């Protein structure tokens, strides 16, 4: 049923990609999206076949009565992690994240990347945990660093916003991948609240590009900026959301970063050294000199078609975002 | 995003106000070609004072040895870091990435 | 177009271009099309034969008929729109897609250096008085004859 | 245009060429048998010693 | 588009009439028919579009109670936990 | 001491400019932002190594095999294969009986 | 690349694998001595590797002139490694 | 440089309801941010080969060959770990398969 | 700068003068004296200070620093 | 890679037994050249 | 240098007569004889003008329509 579930999840977003979609894009991307995805769930299904057929049972519990050797343990790592790292996006797999954002309506764009991709975390983590793997994890941790590293250094190259928000999303969610590959070890905790803190901030800035591309028509550098200077809300929203994202250390953004980077310190110093480098200082420059240069500037072009300000929808909507990364940033400390 | 786009005034995402030298070899050579000027007067500067000037007598004082100095050299005497699990773990600090080093 | 207020509508006859067409049966034929039109639409509209047109045009959201052509078409599905362009006209409409040449030399009728299909055309002002000829294009499924 | 210079940049590729030839071979080979060390054998004879010794 | 009733029932929408007066009279042969409705509207005069014109005192008061109940329900939880009637204070209190 | 090149305007400019350091700072990163960030990173992984090895090297590889491919099957042709078919699946058998 | 450089290396046309002339050719030096008669009936060229053999950087030389001094470098700092 | 001709624009589904926010007010787009808007998204390359010349050749193959650096610092920092007996890079198995908070409970 | 005329509808700061600002500035104030008042007073319970003048710590008082018994 | 320069397939395929020198395409649509007609019409 | 499509610099289709050449090559050369341009014309005019060495240029080039 667990499997079964992850696969029901598929047809509901074609459905709303194809259907809802503004852009005459979306109809090619949606197909992307199908043909990646199923590839994955191909993979997944592959290794639960495995795991059913020579275990004749359908319970977690069972497995602690049966071992596997170590060639069917590995062909399983190896399966799930692919499978589900084609849907939680690694490395080589990635373009169909990338074409689906950026032609995806807003609002389905903020499920998928806050709780869709999730999903893969979640089954990943189960499979992971109810089997003795007796391989290296190295190929794994250097699959997502990669990740990290690719999607990081290909922020300052884009004009489009909604691309950059995916390419951010990609990075967090590989570090978020990376997390959970020692096996049931204390670094799952980190990676546990880092997804809620990746599904809060990529919410907000998906939200954010969405009020940009209905107030101005456009979503691109080159067509729209100073943000700031008219519609004064949406500039101050678009800062506050950049340094939620930089990680102030009053946040849940900060604490998983610590988590995570103390565990890879310990792990690997100098891999520790050149991830916190990549992700932390050229992919967060690229973010902010194309998030900055929209927000400052003057709006000189069409006076006669320049928005109203943001509406109280949005601007709850802006503020619980910012509250819940605060205020759960105070959660119990028996979990985590 | 190499030019600071706007429509008022856009630029260019780097400014280059000493244009007349033309690329940064040129630069690197005129640099170095017109600081041999400070190397120079470094140089007779120090000419001076070496020639009209005696060492002084500095260091730390005398009467904290068992001090700053001793800690330093206690720590090296009591080989603390290496001593065996309070628990009886057959580990110790050396089996550690950050691990003491009293040889060194 | 360009109007000023108070101005009258102009005439659909200053508006025509105009296809001279040799038939499948060696008559001269003489047609009105307009401009931001394929030439098949305008051929079927004045009910010109030899054409067989199985796809009718091809799919909707990415055409050939687009001014820059997008990189994820599909291009033609049938070619079997093909027309004959005379020397001016046809040295002026350039090479060819590399789809629509794929589909064009793939025909099971033969073929000419001139050979154009009909809904890759999008017509122009320059298109007036326009040569072309149309011999009979094959058939390809049961449900042609339907 | 400098002979003595061209014979320095002889010098420099005659450098890397021996640099590239060793360095990778060395590593993979120390890589290849980082458990047969002598480190590793007297670990392993502490260990027994101290198990002995609190036996 | 939007498709609501704008004529509601629950209360008359606040306006006047005086400001757009109609011709009536005095027309010419050329010029155009007049407007019908011409009525405006009308703002209470107390309203600052800048804040929340905001003078209730719900959100207060129930802040407040939620505030106050947090309170006596961690007294009786702590007095619970030590298992007491009530919480025993001692003569004096030392900072942490 | 009668000439001083020193209180010329050439050498003047060059200590205002504070030793010309901040020049020669931003042209490297110029080149480095150029070449790593927009051509490494934009074009070559997601254009090359994202894109073409992933989607365009299948898409390539259909359409260069479908380079040798007749959409109408002709008589001959039919005949033939059903010819090949059967000498050469008796072939390869008897190779893999034989010397496999 | 060194595909593309592949590519066009695939379409010369040769003879059994030589780039060698189809027809007889000669050649005469206009300012050769006015003893020296005409082009005798001898084919002294199979090939014109004089002509084939050329990459037309005239406006350049210089600079072929250090990349084959940088290869010999090459060559000789590898076997000056071996003496070392 | 002359304004573009043809150029790719922005297009919509059929039958896609328009976006009417802040009193649904349009303006005339400018065609070179068009075509910068869609020049990156149709870019392709022209011949086999063409990218690892395309800009620098040498840091192009440092990108390509980046996957296999991290592996082998990995692996050497692995063999840190070993001799040291830090935490290897392995999937741990000390819970035997009961997960992080779950409820074990019973019926009956 | 010269003065020169910002639009009504647009909630920005430029060149505003508020009338009442006295009595907006006590209400701003005051209470926010208070709530200082307040956390000042919530945080005076965990601080901590070294012994004055003339006073030395009894190495085997219970507000002596301890060690582990293991 | 694919090269849309090369429009080249088995369809296109224009060798004939009766010319040794092929044609330049698989279209027989080559008309006679100026001096051959007159020669013709002259005898 | 790079490769150079004389027809194209004379401005002029490939079935020309020889009085057409003539024509181009001094409309151009009143414009531009006072660099680069005028060498690429030059060049095209000294190529094209002579039947033998213009035909042995067009067996060449195997010219492509368009
Ligand atoms: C709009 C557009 C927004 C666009 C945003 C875009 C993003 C960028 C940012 C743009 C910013 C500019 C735009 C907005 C500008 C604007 O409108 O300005 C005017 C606007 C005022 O509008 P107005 O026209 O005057 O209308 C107000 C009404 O008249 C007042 O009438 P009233 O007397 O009835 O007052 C009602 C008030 C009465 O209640 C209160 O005033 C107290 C509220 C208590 C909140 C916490 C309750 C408990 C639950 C949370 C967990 C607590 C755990 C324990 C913590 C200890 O209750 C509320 O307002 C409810 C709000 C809270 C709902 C509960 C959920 C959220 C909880 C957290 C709230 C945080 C607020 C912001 C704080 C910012 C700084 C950190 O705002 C201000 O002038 C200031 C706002 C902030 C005031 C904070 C006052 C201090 C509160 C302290 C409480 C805790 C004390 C702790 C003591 C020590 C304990 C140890
Ligand atoms: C079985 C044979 C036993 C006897 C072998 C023996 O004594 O060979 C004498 C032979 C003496 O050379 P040779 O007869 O003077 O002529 C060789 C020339 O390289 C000839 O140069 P070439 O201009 O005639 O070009 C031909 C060259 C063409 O070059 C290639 O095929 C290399 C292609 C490189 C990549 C190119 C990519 C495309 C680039 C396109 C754009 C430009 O291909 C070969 O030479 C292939 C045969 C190589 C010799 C035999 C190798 C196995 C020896 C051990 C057998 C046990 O010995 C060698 O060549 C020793 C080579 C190194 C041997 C150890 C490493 C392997
Ligand atoms: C004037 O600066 C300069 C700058 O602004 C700070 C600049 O921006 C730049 C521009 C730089 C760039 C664009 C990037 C380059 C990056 C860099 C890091 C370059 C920075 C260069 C410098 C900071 C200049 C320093 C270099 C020199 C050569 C200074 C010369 C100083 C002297 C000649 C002092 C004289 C020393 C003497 C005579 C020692 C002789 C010894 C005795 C008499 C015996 C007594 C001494 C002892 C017993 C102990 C000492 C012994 C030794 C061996 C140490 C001596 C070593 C030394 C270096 C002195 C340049 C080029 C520069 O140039
Ligand atoms: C062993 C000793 C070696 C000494 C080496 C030489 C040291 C010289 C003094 C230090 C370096 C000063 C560099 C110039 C700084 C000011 C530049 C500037 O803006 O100038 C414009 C200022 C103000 O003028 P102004 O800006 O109004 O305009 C004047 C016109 N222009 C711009 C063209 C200059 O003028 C000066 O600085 C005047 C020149 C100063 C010359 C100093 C000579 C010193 C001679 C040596 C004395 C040694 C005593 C013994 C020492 C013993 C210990 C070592
Ligand atoms: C006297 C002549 C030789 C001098 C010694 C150095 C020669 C090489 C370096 C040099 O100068 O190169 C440039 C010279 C000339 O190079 P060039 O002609 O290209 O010019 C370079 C100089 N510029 C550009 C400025 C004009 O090359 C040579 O002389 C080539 C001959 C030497 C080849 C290498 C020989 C050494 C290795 C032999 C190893 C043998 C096995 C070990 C021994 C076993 C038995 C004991
Ligand atoms: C629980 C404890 C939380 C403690 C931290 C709380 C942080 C609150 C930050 C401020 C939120 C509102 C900001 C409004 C800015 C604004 O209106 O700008 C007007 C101008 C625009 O003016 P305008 O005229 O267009 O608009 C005014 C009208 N409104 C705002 C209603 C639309 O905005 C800017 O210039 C944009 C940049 C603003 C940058 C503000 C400076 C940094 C603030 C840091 C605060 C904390 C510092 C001390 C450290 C504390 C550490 C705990
Ligand atoms: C490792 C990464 C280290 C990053 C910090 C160190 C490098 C700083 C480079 C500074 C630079 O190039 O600045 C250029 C530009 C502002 O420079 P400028 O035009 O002088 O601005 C003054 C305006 N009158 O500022 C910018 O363009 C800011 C973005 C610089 C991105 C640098 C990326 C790494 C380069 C190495
Ligand atoms: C160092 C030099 C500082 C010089 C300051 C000079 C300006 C100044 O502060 O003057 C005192 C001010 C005068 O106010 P006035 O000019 O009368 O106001 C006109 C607006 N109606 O008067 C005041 O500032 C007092 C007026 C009331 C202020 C607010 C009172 C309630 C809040 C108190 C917070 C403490
Ligand atoms: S009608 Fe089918 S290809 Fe034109």
């Amino acid at each position: 049923l667990f499997f079964m579930c992850y696969e029901l999840l598929l047809i509901p977003s074609f459905l709303i990609v194809y259907f809802v979609s503004p852009s005459r894009r979306a109809i090619q991307a949606s197909l992307y999206f199908v043909i990646w995805t199923q590839l994955g769930s191909l993979l997944v299904l592959i290794a639960i076949s495995y795991i059913i057929s020579i275990t004749n049972t359908y319970e977690f519990n069972d497995l602690k009565y049966f071992n596997f050797t170590n060639s069917e343990s590995t062909i399983i790592i190896f399966l799930i992690f692919l499978g589900f790292g084609f849907k939680a996006p690694i490395w080589p797999f990635h373009y169909w994240l990338t074409k689906t954002h950026v032609e995806a309506p807003s609002g389905f764009s903020i499920y998928l990347s806050g709780f869709l991709v999730k999903t893969a975390l979640y089954g990943f983590y189960k499979f992971n945990t109810s089997i003795f793997i007796d391989i290296d994890s190295s190929i794994f941790i250097a699959i997502c660093i990669m990740g990290v590293v690719d999607s990081s250094l290909k922020m300052w190259g884009q004009t489009d916003l909604k691309k950059l928000v995916a390419y951010g999303t990609i990075q967090e969610m590989n570090i978020i991948y990376l997390a959970f590959c020692w096996g049931d070890s204390c670094a799952i905790l980190g990676g546990i609240l880092f997804s809620a803190t990746h599904a809060f901030l990529s919410a907000l800035m998906f939200f954010l590009v969405d009020c940009i591309y209905r107030r101005y028509h456009t979503r691109s550098l080159v067509e729209v900026n100073g943000i700031l200077h008219i519609t004064p809300n949406l500039g101050l929203s678009i800062l506050f959301m950049l340094v939620f994202f930089s990680g102030i250390p009053g946040t849940i953004k900060f604490i998983s970063e610590f988590y995570i980077f103390s565990g890879l310190l310990e792990a690997s110093p100098f891999i520790c050294f050149i991830l916190m480098l990549v992700a932390n200082v050229l992919g967060l420059i690229g973010f902010s000199k194309s998030w900055f240069n929209a927000t400052f500037g003057m709006p000189k072009k069409n006076t006669k078609y320049l928005p109203m300000d943001l509406s109280f929808k949005e601007s709850y909507i802006i503020l619980y975002c910012f509250f819940f990364l605060f205020i759960f940033s105070y959660f119990s400390s028996i979990f985590f | 995003n190499m030019w600071m786009y706007d429509q008022v005034y856009p630029e260019y995402v780097i400014s280059y106000n000493e244009i007349h030298l033309v690329d940064q070899w040129k630069g690197l050579k005129e640099s170095f070609s017109q600081s041999a000027y400070w190397w120079a007067m470094m140089a007779m500067v120090f000419g001076f004072y070496f020639i009209n000037t005696t060492p002084r007598q500095l260091g730390i004082d005398t009467n904290d040895l068992k001090g700053f100095l001793g800690e330093y050299y206690g720590q090296y005497k009591k080989r603390s870091g290496i001593r065996s699990n309070f628990l009886g773990l057959d580990v110790t600090g050396e089996n550690s990435i950050i691990q003491p080093n009293y040889d060194r | 177009h360009h109007h000023h207020a108070g101005d009258q509508a102009d005439r659909v006859a200053d508006k025509i271009i105009w296809i001279n067409i040799q038939n499948r049966i060696g008559q001269f034929e003489r047609i009105s099309a307009f401009e931001g039109e394929s030439l098949l639409e305008a051929l079927q509209r004045n009910k010109v034969a030899g054409i067989v047109a199985t796809c009718e045009g091809g799919e909707d959201i990415n055409t050939m008929l687009e001014k820059p052509i997008d990189p994820v078409t599909y291009g033609p599905f049938c070619s079997s729109c093909q027309v004959v362009v005379s020397n001016p006209w046809r040295n002026k409409m350039g090479n060819l897609h590399y789809l629509e040449e794929r589909n064009l030399v793939r025909s099971s009728y033969p073929t000419t250096e001139n050979s154009r299909l009909a809904c890759c055309i999008l017509v122009e002002k320059w298109m007036n008085e326009m040569i072309i000829s149309i011999p009979q294009n094959p058939n390809s499924v049961y449900e042609d004859n339907m | 245009y400098y002979p003595f210079l061209w014979q320095f940049f002889i010098l420099g590729t005659s450098f890397v060429w021996f640099h590239v030839c060793y360095d990778p071979w060395l590593a993979i080979y120390q890589a290849n048998n980082a458990h047969r060390s002598l480190e590793t054998a007297l670990t392993k004879e502490k260990a027994h010693k101290k198990k002995l010794a609190e036996q | 588009r939007q498709n609501f009733a704008k004529n509601i029932t629950t209360t008359d929408i606040p306006k006047d009439s005086h400001h757009f007066a109609a011709k009536r009279s005095g027309f010419t042969q050329t010029e155009q028919a007049p407007f019908a409705y011409n009525d405006v509207y009308q703002y209470p005069k107390d309203y600052k579009p800048w804040n929340y014109n905001y003078k209730g005192n719900g959100v207060l008061l129930a802040l407040f109670l939620g505030s106050a109940f947090s309170l006596v329900a961690y007294e009786r939880s702590y007095a619970s936990k030590t298992g007491r009637y009530q919480r025993k204070v001692q003569q004096n209190y030392y900072q942490i | 001491m009668l000439k001083n090149k020193l209180i010329k305007f050439k050498f003047f400019r060059f200590v205002q400019s504070g030793f010309y350091v901040d020049f020669i700072f931003k042209k490297f990163s110029e080149m480095f932002i150029r070449n790593i960030f927009i051509y490494s990173s934009i074009f070559f992984g997601e254009k090359f190594m994202i894109e073409y090895l992933t989607k365009k090297t299948i898409d390539s590889f259909i359409f260069n095999n479908n380079r040798f491919n007749f959409i109408n099957l002709v008589e001959s042709k039919y005949f033939l294969q059903i010819l090949t078919l059967i000498l050469y699946l008796f072939f390869i058998t008897i190779f893999i009986l034989f010397y496999i | 690349g060194v595909l593309s450089e592949y590519n066009q290396r695939l379409s010369k046309k040769l003879h059994k694998g030589h780039l060698v002339e189809d027809k007889p050719t000669f050649f005469v030096t206009s300012s050769r001595p006015g003893n020296f008669g005409d082009h005798i009936d001898f084919k002294v060229n199979i090939d014109n590797w004089f002509d084939e053999n050329r990459v037309h950087n005239e406006h350049e030389t210089d600079i072929r002139r250090t990349q084959i001094y940088t290869l010999n470098a090459i060559y000789y700092g590898g076997l000056l490694s071996f003496a070392r | 440089a002359a304004p573009p001709a043809a150029f790719f624009l922005y297009f919509f589904v059929p039958d896609n309801f328009p976006s009417a926010q802040s009193g649904f007010r349009t303006a005339s787009r400018n065609p070179f941010q068009v075509q910068f808007v869609f020049a990156y998204d149709n870019w392709e390359y022209k011949y086999c080969g063409q990218w690892w010349s395309m800009g620098s050749l040498a840091v192009n193959v440092l990108f390509f060959v980046v996957p296999l650096f991290l592996w082998l610092i990995l692996q050497t920092q692995s063999d840190q770990s070993s001799n040291r007996d830090d935490n290897s890079l392995t999937f741990y198995f000390s819970n035997a398969g009961f997960f992080f908070f779950q409820i074990y409970t019973n019926t009956g | 700068f010269q003065k020169y005329p910002i639009p009504r509808y647009l909630h920005v700061g430029q060149w505003i003068v508020n009338k009442n600002w006295k009595w907006n500035t006590f209400h701003m104030f005051f209470p926010t004296a208070i709530l200082c008042f307040m956390v000042w007073r919530n945080s005076m319970i965990s601080t901590a200070k070294p012994p004055n003048y003339g006073e030395y710590v009894d190495p085997q008082s219970p507000v002596a620093p301890k060690a582990i018994k293991y | 890679f694919q090269d849309n320069q090369d429009r080249s397939r088995v369809e296109t395929n224009s060798a004939t037994w009766a010319h040794n020198l092929p044609k330049e395409n698989k279209f027989n649509t080559e008309t006679l050249e100026k001096q051959e007609v007159e020669s013709r019409i002259l005898k | 240098t790079q490769k150079l499509d004389y027809y194209a610099v004379l401005g002029v289709d490939r079935l020309a007569t020889a009085e057409q050449i003539k024509d181009s090559y001094r409309k151009l050369a009143m414009k531009y004889h006072p660099a680069r341009k005028f060498q690429e014309i030059a060049e095209a005019y000294a190529v094209l003008s002579v039947e033998e060495q213009r035909r042995a240029y067009d067996f060449l080039n195997q010219p492509s329509p368009y």
